[PDB]
């Protein structure tokens, strides 16, 4: 918690697997990411005016 | 202890406490029926599971007509 | 104290031990290696190769949607790459 | 409020994919394991000092 | 019996692990699973 | 009549019997050779 | 002096790895559960059941590999190798998710095996069977979560998949769909697991800091002998410390160690119960009185309403890719989103 | 708030019955001594 | 005089043999390219 | 197919090599079993 | 003193007071059944078995009396909706009454057996000590069980001397109590075949008679007597608990998946019927069949019995409830009054659109309208600003066929949206929310509540099996291990065989 | 009524703390 | 007829009273919110 | 019947509290 | 709920009669 305080975050394997053409091949990490997205977009739903939640 | 009419009549049915047949007795026969009962439960489970499918056995509500 | 098996620290500091295992350990390593480098692992287990998750102009998952035809469904999808 | 903090933490930091939270889970799972183990091993080897009508 | 000394067996095994796991982290950045 | 899945059932059932009997044959064998001295 | 007794003689010989009668069940099943997991995570895809890569062979790492659940369309099929789905074909068996049932079911009989082994060894060595009793909590968790829960749902597909990140997805699924953090059976489980770790640390720390000086070395570990009669640390001084520090202390070594069994075992049993409820979607999802107020009063807001907005986001943003058999198509305009994000 | 009216009595009995059971047993333990 | 082939011998090799083989397969994998 | 013997050859050669280095003392052990 | 968790161990060597306590337990349980029934009779509304059946009213024992042939009240009503019946003495009320009189009688016997605990029947004639010959007792009780099991199947279920049991058609429309002929062939293991239930009880009834007779006459082998501690009554409690949690898992399962003994008119539909659109398929099958024969849309849907339509509604899905959402289903969505009719959505180009149905996992679900091929053509947008598919833009209308709103069409967008919001639940009903002050949130049916209880009790009883089994096999060290257990018996090597002192090296 | 109930229970727990600490069975040695 | 030989005293020490009251009060505190709902 | 909702708790406690007082007094009388 | 309450209290009284009569303190001559 103390080091995620300075935004050194958990491993990101979002789109780490792609196929011979370049298609993304989802893994369980990308499914985690869909859940993380739904938390992100909803939290403090009136509080963000700009596109990145930088803190 | 108190004797009662009904007690005197049932007495023989609670009078062989501790009596055993020697050695292994019927254990091999018990084992056989255990084995048959397991396969029997296997079949029943797998029919319900639709892992075992049988002619004329439609495991659905539509087996009421 | 002991159940009469030969102690491990006696075995792995022993010369006979390493005489056998300097062969058996690399050979196994190379066997597993060849299992993959030959492509055999792919075919045994059915794992897609990087070029065979999708067909060229496809972006649908070839998802099994039937229980008892499921084996047939997979085979259908696999033909749609050949 | 606690749960709100931990859901938002996951969205902003992916804490579950962070190895220090994984060690924390191993610290807490393992602690509960070894708590039970130790309690059960000691309880298992209590020396008979009592009758079956009294708490050991 | 006790010829090959234990400290040496430990060091060589040890480096053999470091090498295998090294290769596994190298492959996180190369080839399949590298995002590239 | 004997459907394909009833066939697999017996296949599954014979395989289990084999694995189980094979297992116990070996265990009885070894136990007979390597007895405890009393 | 017949064959059964001779085999008994041999199964119960004192050797490096004890076997026992329970070993016949345990060791095959444990080794196969464990080999199935290692095999699947190294070589087997989840492409046809989940639309997911899930093996080292496909490019996954230790955190993202998994043996994933069968497709939803399999229902609760046992998925035997010789069954009507795979029809004896090993390759298709792997591709349909047969390794999941393989691991789950061999795993369950191995867990039985293991607890029978704790019973068997306890009886031979002459001790009371409490370690076996305690292990009932791990079994309750395993069966309720990996078996009872998907059996109340539509299919094995919604069971946990055997994998690190896959289990993380299961955590988040339960938040968004079941509001499981609100469930008091989870809360009692949390208290038992966190209470266990506390008790583990505080008991170790106490013993180590009320040691009797029994040797002359700065390393105090040497000054113990497992056959000494005497207690190796002062219960009297430990009791005084905690009484003065915390108000109350243990005074009975037996109660102490029983309570260390009791606390985490009971917590795990409680969490198993709540998962049995969730098998039926019998969730502690809402507080009715809160919803009635909030529906009528748009200035009313609690951490409880804020968390359901997050749940609603989780459901809509993850369901299409997490439940592919459902063909969810959510146009952009229907996704719940706050401002800007 | 529109709460389940029976929540009160459920909670009162939930507390009272098992507590009273323990108090009864404690007091008669003390009078043995 | 110690025996060579024991129940211990089997437990050990029952795990070590596939492990080394699996480590070999996984090392090859680091050189697969898409 | 052919890939199966390629994979399997190092496994046989490995076990063949161990069989020949150990055989003398494996014989002895077996004899001691009564 | 005894710890509190051990007070009832004073009965272990006291067969009479053990019988007394089993009698009191049986009294309390009989007493509960009668009390519960009388409460349900006092709360049950029998006036509409179509839209307010028992299983919407939180009825729990009413379905169990009905299942075995009790269907009428002394008040003149029956659960099938027949009126002016004369059930005889074996009405719901008379069943309740009997259980209360039984409970009274069991209470008095319990007092007699408590007081006159010291009966010579319970003493062993040789030693004079309390002793129960548990192996013979098993044979006796098993022989009894088999007689009862046989008679239940041969007379009650067949209707030979009895009412039969609840049977219905596949869609739960026409249920009633009927005699059932045994199914002796392999379909008698089909859980959905009622004849199998008959055959089971006859066949297993004979096997228990034969097995009981064996267990009366044949003594247990010495090996098994010792192994299983057959002079110890706690070994019976251990095995009995195992059989009971086995039994509880089976009845939870068949309650959840459904079988011939858990019909949907007594317990409600199953979640799988929602999962597989079971009732929707039958309804569509019927409407098509009406249309092929030249009926109009209005006529094809008006022929759909309201009872079938009400099954095709998620609020009757037992997997839509919550743990602390208490009471009957009616307390939530209300008392159903009328099918409103089948809603048909179309867009401005006249294409039929289909509301995507809510799945049971989702507390909330968006409103998405698809064409026959699954292409999104309308929704209710969240963010309005870049919406492409609003009802307002696509000109979505709703038209009703059958039911209350038959022949009515609606075009104002907020009304059209209101119906599409209900259409995700399936078929649309008018509900009375005022009478019970319904809060609008889905509750589970007695099918749900029964499964939850029995699955939970089965799991708990597993620990009970483990506990009492441990206690039976380890009775000799319950109070602690031997204070003269020497370190040679736990240290490695000394004994070739673990714990066996005859194998010292 | 529910506020009163919640606070009442919490208050009983605090009173119990006081008796548990200052009116415990005193631990006595040997 | 003799009086019953199997009767035993029962005990609850003061520490068990405290522990049990605490258990009940905390359980009430946890579940009461779900009973009011 | 639109009766008083607190009537139940008032009756319930009215019986319970004094009955429990008496039962406590009586049991600890017998155990001495 | 009030019907149940009235009947409950009445039922408790009938049980008390039973115990009051059949489990009285036996009167004895000292
Ligand atoms: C603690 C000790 C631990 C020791 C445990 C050791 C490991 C034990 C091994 C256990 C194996 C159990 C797997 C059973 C699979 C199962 O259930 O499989 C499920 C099948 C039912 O199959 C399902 O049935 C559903 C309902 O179908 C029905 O309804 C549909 C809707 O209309 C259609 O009409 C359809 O035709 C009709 O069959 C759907 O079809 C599902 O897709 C299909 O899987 O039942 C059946 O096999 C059998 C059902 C009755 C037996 C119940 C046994 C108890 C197991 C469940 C206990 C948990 C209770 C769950 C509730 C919580
Ligand atoms: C104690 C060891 C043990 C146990 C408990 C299990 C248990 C199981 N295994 Mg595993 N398995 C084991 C060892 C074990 N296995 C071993 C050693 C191997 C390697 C060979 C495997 C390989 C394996 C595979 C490959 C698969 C399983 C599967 C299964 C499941 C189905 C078993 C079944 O239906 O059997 C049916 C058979 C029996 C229950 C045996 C009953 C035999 C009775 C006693 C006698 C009946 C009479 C007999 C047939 C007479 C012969 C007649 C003949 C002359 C014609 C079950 C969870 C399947 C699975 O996991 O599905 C997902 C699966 O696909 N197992
Ligand atoms: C403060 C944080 C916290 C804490 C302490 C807990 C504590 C707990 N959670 Mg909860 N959880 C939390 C937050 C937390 N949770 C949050 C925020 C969420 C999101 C909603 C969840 C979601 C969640 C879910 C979804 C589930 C839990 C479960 C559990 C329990 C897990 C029991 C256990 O150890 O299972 C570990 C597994 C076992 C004990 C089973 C058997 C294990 C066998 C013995 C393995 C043997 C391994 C074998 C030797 C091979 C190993 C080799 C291999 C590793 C290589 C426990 C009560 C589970 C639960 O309630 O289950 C009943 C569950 O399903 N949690
Ligand atoms: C197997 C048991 C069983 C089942 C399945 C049912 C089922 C049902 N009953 Mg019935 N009932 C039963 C037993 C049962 N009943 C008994 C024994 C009684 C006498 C008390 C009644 C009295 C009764 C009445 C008076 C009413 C019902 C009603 C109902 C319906 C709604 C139930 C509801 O809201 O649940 C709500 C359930 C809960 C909120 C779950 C409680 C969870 C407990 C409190 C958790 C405890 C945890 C524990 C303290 C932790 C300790 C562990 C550890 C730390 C040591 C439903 C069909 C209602 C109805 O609709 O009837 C027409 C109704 O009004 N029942
Ligand atoms: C047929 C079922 C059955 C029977 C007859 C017994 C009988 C017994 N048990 Mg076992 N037991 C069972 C099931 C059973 N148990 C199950 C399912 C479990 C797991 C929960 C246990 C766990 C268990 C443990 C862990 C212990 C016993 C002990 C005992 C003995 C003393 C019990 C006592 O004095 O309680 C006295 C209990 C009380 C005064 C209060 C208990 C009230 C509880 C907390 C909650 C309320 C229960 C509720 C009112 C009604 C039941 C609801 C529902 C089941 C119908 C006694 C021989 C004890 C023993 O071994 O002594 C040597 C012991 O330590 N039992
Ligand atoms: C994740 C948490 C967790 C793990 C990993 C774990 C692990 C273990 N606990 C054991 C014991 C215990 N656990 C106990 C209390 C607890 N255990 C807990 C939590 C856990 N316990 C908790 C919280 C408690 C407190 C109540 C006790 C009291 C004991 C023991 O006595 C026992 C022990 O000896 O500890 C030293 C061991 C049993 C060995 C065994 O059965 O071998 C045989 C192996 C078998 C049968 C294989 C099972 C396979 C499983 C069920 C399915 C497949 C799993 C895959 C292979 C791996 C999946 C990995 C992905 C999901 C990421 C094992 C080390
Ligand atoms: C398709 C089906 C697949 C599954 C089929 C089932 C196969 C199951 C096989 C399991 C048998 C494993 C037992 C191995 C025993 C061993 O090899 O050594 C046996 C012993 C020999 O050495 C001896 O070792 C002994 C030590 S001990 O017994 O190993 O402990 C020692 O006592 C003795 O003096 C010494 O000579
Ligand atoms: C600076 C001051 C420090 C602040 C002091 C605060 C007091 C907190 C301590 C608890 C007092 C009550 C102990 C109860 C009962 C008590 O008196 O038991 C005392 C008991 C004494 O054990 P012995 O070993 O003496 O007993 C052995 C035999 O008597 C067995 O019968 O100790 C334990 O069992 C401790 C383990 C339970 C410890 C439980 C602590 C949990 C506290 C958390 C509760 C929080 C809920 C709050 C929600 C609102
Ligand atoms: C499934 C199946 C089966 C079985 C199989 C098996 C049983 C297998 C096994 C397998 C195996 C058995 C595997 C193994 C593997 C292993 C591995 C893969 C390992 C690895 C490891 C590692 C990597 C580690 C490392 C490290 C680190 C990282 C850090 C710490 C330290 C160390 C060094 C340890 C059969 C045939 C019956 C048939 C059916 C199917
Ligand atoms: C004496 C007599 C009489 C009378 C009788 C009576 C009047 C009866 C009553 C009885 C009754 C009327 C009974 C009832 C009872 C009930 C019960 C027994 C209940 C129980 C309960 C419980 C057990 C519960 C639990 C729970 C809860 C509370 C919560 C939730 C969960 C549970 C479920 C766990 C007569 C006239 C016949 C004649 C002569 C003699
Ligand atoms: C321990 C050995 C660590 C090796 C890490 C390799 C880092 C990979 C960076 C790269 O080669 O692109
Ligand atoms: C109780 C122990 C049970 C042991 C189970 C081991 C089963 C052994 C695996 C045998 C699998 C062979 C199936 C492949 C052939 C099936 C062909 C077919 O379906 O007709
Ligand atoms: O505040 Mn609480 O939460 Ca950390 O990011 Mn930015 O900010 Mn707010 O949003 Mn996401
Ligand atoms: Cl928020
Ligand atoms: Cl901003
Ligand atoms: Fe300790």
């Amino acid at each position: 918690i103390s080091t995620m305080a300075f935004n050194l975050n958990g491993f990101n394997f979002n789109h780490s697997v792609i196929d011979a053409k370049g298609n993304v091949i989802n893994t369980w990490a990308d499914i985690i990411n869909r859940a993380n997205l739904g938390m992100e977009v909803m939290h403090e739903r009136n509080a963000h005016n700009f596109p990145l939640d930088l803190a | 202890a108190r004797r009662t009419w009904l007690g005197d009549i049932l007495r023989p049915l609670n009078s062989e406490y501790g009596k055993v047949a020697p050695g292994w007795g019927t254990t091999p026969l018990m084992a056989v029926f255990m084995g048959l009962f397991l396969v029997f439960l296997l079949i029943i489970l797998e029919i319900y599971n639709s892992t075992l499918i049988l002619d004329g056995v439609n495991v659905s509500w539509k087996a009421l007509g | 104290g002991t159940t009469g098996e030969r102690p491990f620290s006696d075995i792995i500091t022993s010369v006979r031990y390493w005489v056998i295992h300097s062969i058996t350990i690399p050979a196994l390593f190379i066997a597993g290696w060849l299992f993959v480098s030959t492509g055999l692992a792919y075919d045994v287990f059915g794992t897609p190769r990087p070029d065979s998750y999708y067909a060229q102009e496809q972006r649908s998952i070839p998802l099994v949607t039937d229980r008892f035809e499921a084996k047939q469904q997979v085979e259908t999808f696999l033909e749609q790459l050949k | 409020g606690t749960f709100n903090f931990m859901i938002v933490f996951q969205a902003e930091h992916n804490i579950l994919m962070h190895p220090f939270h994984q060690l924390g889970v191993a610290g807490v799972f393992g602690g509960a394991l070894f708590c039970a183990m130790h309690g059960s091993l000691v309880t298992s080897s209590l020396i008979r000092e009592t009758t079956e009508t009294e708490s050991a | 019996g006790g010829r090959i000394p234990l400290w040496i067996v430990a060091t060589v095994a040890g480096m053999g692990v470091i090498v295998i796991v090294g290769l596994f982290f190298y492959g996180a950045y190369a080839g399949l699973g590298s995002s590239l | 009549t004997i459907t394909p899945s009833l066939k697999g059932f017996f296949i599954g059932l014979l395989s289990g019997a084999v694995v189980l009997g094979l297992t116990f044959a070996v265990l009885i064998a070894i136990s007979q050779i390597d007895k405890v001295q009393r | 002096r017949g064959w059964f007794d001779i085999l008994d003689d041999w199964l119960k010989r004192d050797r490096f790895v004890f076997v026992g009668w329970s070993g016949i069940l345990l060791f095959p099943c444990a080794y196969l559960a464990l080999g199935g997991w290692l095999t699947g995570t190294t070589f087997v895809t989840s492409w046809y059941t989940h639309g997911l890569a899930s093996s080292y062979l496909e490019g996954c790492n230790f955190l993202t590999v998994a043996v994933s659940t069968p497709a939803n369309s399999m229902g609760h099929s046992l998925l035997l190798l010789w069954g009507p789905e795979a029809q004896g074909d090993f390759t298709r068996w792997c591709q349909l998710g047969g390794l999941w049932t393989f691991i789950a079911l061999h795993g369950a009989f191995g867990l039985i095996g293991f607890m029978l082994r704790q019973f068997e060894i306890a009886r031979l060595v002459g001790v009371r069977p409490y370690n076996a009793i305690a292990f009932s909590a791990p079994i309750a968790v395993f069966v309720s979560v990996f078996l009872i829960y998907p059996l109340g749902q539509s299919s094995w597909f919604f069971a946990p998949s055997f994998g690190v990140a896959a289990i993380f997805r299961f955590l988040l699924f339960f938040q968004g769909f079941h509001n499981w953090t609100l469930n008091p059976f989870h809360m009692m489980g949390v208290a038992g697991v966190l209470g266990g770790a506390l008790l583990c640390a505080i008991h170790g720390a106490t013993v180590e800091n009320t040691l009797f000086q029994d040797g002359e070395g700065a390393s105090t570990f040497r000054a113990f002998n497992p056959t000494q009669a005497e207690e190796t640390y002062s219960m009297v001084t430990a009791n005084r410390f905690w009484s003065q520090i915390f108000g109350i202390a243990f005074s009975n070594k037996r109660w102490l160690h029983f309570f260390m069994l009791f606390v985490p075992v009971t917590g795990l049993w409680m969490s198993a119960i709540g998962v049995v409820g969730l098998a039926l979607n019998l969730r502690s999802y809402d507080f009715i009185s809160q919803e009635i107020r909030a529906a009528e009063d748009p200035e009313f807001e609690t951490f409880y309403t804020k968390n359901l907005l997050l749940n609603e986001g989780i459901r809509a943003w993850m369901a299409p890719q997490d439940q592919p058999h459902e063909n969810f198509v959510f146009p952009e305009e229907v996704l719940p989103r706050g401002n800007a994000l | 708030m529109e709460v389940n009216q029976l929540g009160l009595i459920a909670t009162a009995l939930f507390v009272l019955v098992p507590s009273v059971f323990l108090i009864i047993l404690y007091v008669q333990t003390e009078s043995q001594q | 005089s110690y025996p060579i082939f024991t129940v211990r011998w089997v437990a050990v090799h029952t795990l070590a043999v596939p492990t080394i083989f699996f480590l070999g397969a996984i090392a090859a994998m680091q050189f697969i390219q898409r | 197919d052919w890939r199966v013997l390629v994979v399997l050859l190092p496994v046989l050669l490995a076990a063949g090599w161990a069989v020949r280095n150990i055989l003398p003392y494996a014989v002895k052990q077996v004899q001691k079993l009564l | 003193g005894l710890p509190w968790y051990r007070v009832h161990t004073v009965l272990i060597n006291d067969p009479g007071r053990l019988i007394a306590a089993h009698l009191m337990h049986t009294a309390l349980v009989a007493g509960w059944a009668g009390s519960m029934a009388l409460y349900e009779l006092a709360t049950f509304d029998p006036s509409d078995p179509v839209l307010n059946p028992m299983w919407r009213q939180g009825m729990f024992v009413l379905p169990f009396m009905a299942r075995l042939g009790v269907t009428g009240s002394w008040s003149g009503w029956s659960i099938t909706g027949e009126t002016g019946i004369d059930p005889g003495f074996w009405s719901f009320e008379g069943v309740a009454l009997a259980h209360i009189v039984l409970s009274g009688l069991l209470f008095l016997a319990a007092c007699w057996h408590w007081v006159y605990w010291d009966l010579e029947l319970f003493r062993d004639p040789r030693t004079g000590e309390p002793a129960l010959d548990l192996p013979k007792m098993f044979g006796i009780h098993l022989f009894l069980a088999g007689l009862l099991c046989f008679g239940f199947g041969a007379f009650h279920l067949t209707g030979l001397f009895g009412p039969g049991m609840w049977v219905s058609d596949p869609y739960g429309l026409t249920g009633s109590v009927q005699p059932v002929a045994p199914e002796w062939g392999p379909d008698g293991f089909n859980p959905y075949n009622p004849g199998g239930v008959v055959a089971h009880h006859i066949a297993a009834g004979i096997v228990g008679i034969i097995a009981g007779l064996f267990h009366i006459l044949v003594r247990p082998p010495q090996r098994l007597y010792k192994a299983l501690r057959m002079g110890n009554i706690e070994t019976v409690l251990s095995s009995s608990i195992a059989a009971v949690f086995f039994a509880a898992f089976v009845v939870a399962g068949t309650m959840w998946y459904g079988s011939a003994t858990t019909p949907i008119e007594l317990f409600g539909p199953t979640r799988y019927q929602w999962d597989s659109s079971y009732f929707q398929q039958e309804i569509n099958r019927r409407v098509q069949a009406s249309l092929a024969s030249g009926a109009t849309l209005e006529e094809a849907w008006s022929a759909i019995p309201e009872k079938l339509a009400f099954y095709d509604y998620i609020g009757n899905n037992p997997a839509k409830g919550g743990l602390f959402r208490t009471g009957p289903m009616n307390k939530g969505d209300g008392i159903a009054q009328a099918w409103k009719g089948h809603a048909v959505f179309r867009n401005k180009e006249g294409e039929e659109l289909f509301v995507r149905r809510m799945p049971a996992f989702f507390e909330s679900f968006p409103v998405i309208l698809t064409d026959k091929n699954g292409v999104v053509k309308a929704d209710i947008p969240f963010r309005r600003a870049e919406s492409k598919y609003s009802f307002e833009q696509q000109g979505v209308t709703v038209s009703f066929y059958g039911g209350e709103l038959n022949g009515q069409t609606f075009t104002d967008p907020p009304t059209v949206k209101s119906y599409a919001r209900k259409a995700i639940f399936g078929e649309i009903f008018e509900f009375d929310t005022e009478t019970l002050n319904s809060d609008g949130i889905f509750r589970t049916s007695p099918r749900g509540w029964f499964t939850f209880a029995h699955a939970v009790f089965a799991l708990l009883f597993f620990f009970g099996h483990i506990w009492h089994g441990a206690r039976t096999l380890f009775r000799d060290v319950f109070s602690g291990i031997d204070p003269e257990l020497s370190p040679e018996q736990v240290e490695w090597g000394f004994y070739q065989k673990v714990g066996d002192v005859t194998t010292r090296r | 009524m529910e506020t009163i109930t919640y606070v009442f229970i919490f208050a009983c727990i605090i009173a119990l703390f006081f008796f548990a600490i200052f009116f415990r069975e005193p631990p006595r040695i040997t | 007829m003799e009086p019953n030989p199997n009767r035993q005293p029962v005990e609850l020490n003061r520490t068990s009273l405290y522990l049990g009251l605490l258990l009940i009060l905390v359980l009430a505190l946890l579940f009461s919110s779900y009973f009011f709902n």
